[PDB]
């Protein structure tokens, strides 16, 4: 009877973890996406600059 | 105890429903979150540009 139910405790346990892992790591993910968008436009600037030198 | 085993195995599986949601909503509030605090600098670089 404790067997029964430790095998389906780690199984759960596997997409606990997994679906947690991905929760756990999807902050950064976009704060790489939305840096990609800014980077552009903040050197953007140095090319309007120089064109007016 | 041969009862108590199966309560919880189907407390477990109540637990894992909740948790699984749980990561899919945070999930959406973690990238909607982001946006919403870097958007001043992405809005803040682009108005550089005319100044």
């Amino acid at each position: 009877a404790q067997r029964d139910y430790e095998l389906k405790k780690a199984a759960y346990d596997i997409e606990v973890n997994t679906r947690r892992a991905q929760a756990d790591l999807a902050y950064q993910l976009q704060v790489a996406k939305t840096k990609q968008q800014i980077e552009e436009q903040r050197v953007q600037v140095q090319v309007v600059e120089r064109a007016q030198q | 105890l041969d009862v108590k085993f199966m309560a919880d195995t189907k407390i477990a599986d109540s637990k894992r429903a909740f948790e699984l949601q749980k990561s899919a909503f945070s999930e959406e509030v973690n990238i909607k979150t982001a946006e919403a605090q870097l958007a001043y600098e992405l809005q803040g670089a682009r108005e550089q540009q005319k100044i």
